[PDB]
């Protein structure tokens, strides 16, 4: 709702850490 | 009532270590990526992958101005499964409190330390997540206010949305409460909510 | 499945917008963000031709009205929409 905010980005996934 | 900007400082901070070591509990991103360190005289794990920790460095920037201005009623850690529902929430819900109480400041590391203490050992009291689930950050506000928005906004590399239900509704949660504190200026209430099969 | 609290069909959504902009003098907030979401979600569906249309009429009503307050509308509308274009698409929308 009018109240939520979220971050338009996701996170990096588990993937794509497995290779750092 | 309103916070300042030095309690807001020492919540983002908190929020921070609180992030890690929920993503660390839960196994949403592998221990290989985590160093032991030490906040508020305790034993915490911190990533050190530095795309993940400047998204969460990032995430809690934006969030800081409006927690100034206390218009932040819920922080929520939402752990989506691997379609993308959520599976486990952590929610940190922040009130004013309306005075004998502890004052925030003086006893922020007893304080909060509580809270890491509890993350630490939660996985004795939730069920084992799926594999592959990911992570997103929910902010709610007090008010549906433009300002939340503007305040927010001020990362041109990292904008914000309004969320939907999709986001946020959980079939059959159940509750575990972790820690509630009381202070000075300072309700704060940590607790998770699961979904009843997994 | 992008709708104005409802309005679906483009035409429902310009007409419920017009009624709006046209009727009130102080907006809720409420109102202006769910114009912002409604945007959001035609970016992350894939409807850039309606949110053309949409920014384009909602900048022509919106600017010819009188109140300072929905020409300040526009532009918090349309801020929130190029922050989330320039990470979608790599740019801004045009306008002239």
């Amino acid at each position: 709702t009018a109240n939520i905010l979220k971050p338009l980005m996701s996170p990096p996934s588990r993937e794509e850490i497995m290779a750092t | 009532l309103n916070f300042g900007q030095v309690v807001a400082d020492v919540l983002c901070e908190f929020l921070e270590v609180a992030v890690h070591l929920i993503l660390y509990v839960r196994e949403v991103y592998p221990v290989g990526i985590f160093q032991k360190r030490k906040k508020y005289n305790v034993p915490v794990q911190m990533s050190c992958h530095p795309e993940l920790n400047q998204y969460i460095q990032d995430t809690l920037h934006c969030v800081k101005p409006l927690l100034e201005k206390n218009d932040v009623e819920k922080v929520v850690v939402v752990i989506l499964d691997k379609e993308h529902r959520p599976v486990e929430k952590f929610v940190f819900e922040i009130t004013q409190p309306p005075i004998s109480s502890d004052s925030l400041l003086s006893h922020v590391e007893q304080l909060l330390a509580a809270f890491i203490l509890k993350i630490s050992v939660c996985d004795a009291v939730l069920d084992h997540n799926p594999p592959g689930c990911t992570f997103t950050v929910l902010v709610h506000t007090r008010e549906a206010a433009t300002r939340n928005m503007e305040k927010i906004q001020v990362i041109k590399d990292f904008p914000w949305i309004l969320a939907d239900e999709q986001d946020v509704h959980m079939h059959d949660p159940r509750l575990i409460p972790l820690k509630t504190m009381t202070s000075d200026i300072l309700k704060m209430q940590l607790y998770v909510e699961e979904r009843a099969h997994k | 499945a992008p709708n104005l609290a409802g309005a679906v069909e483009f035409n429902d959504v310009k007409t419920l917008l017009r009624e709006w902009i046209t009727t009130i003098s102080d907006p809720m907030e409420e109102d202006i963000l769910q114009v912002v979401k409604y945007c959001t979600d035609l970016i992350e569906e894939k409807d850039l031709e309606k949110l053309d249309l949409v920014i384009k009429y909602m900048k022509r009503l919106m600017q010819q009205s009188v109140e300072s307050v929905w020409n300040m509308a526009f532009d918090f509308i349309l801020d929130n929409v190029q922050v989330v274009l320039q990470q979608t698409y790599g740019s801004t929308l045009k306008v002239t």
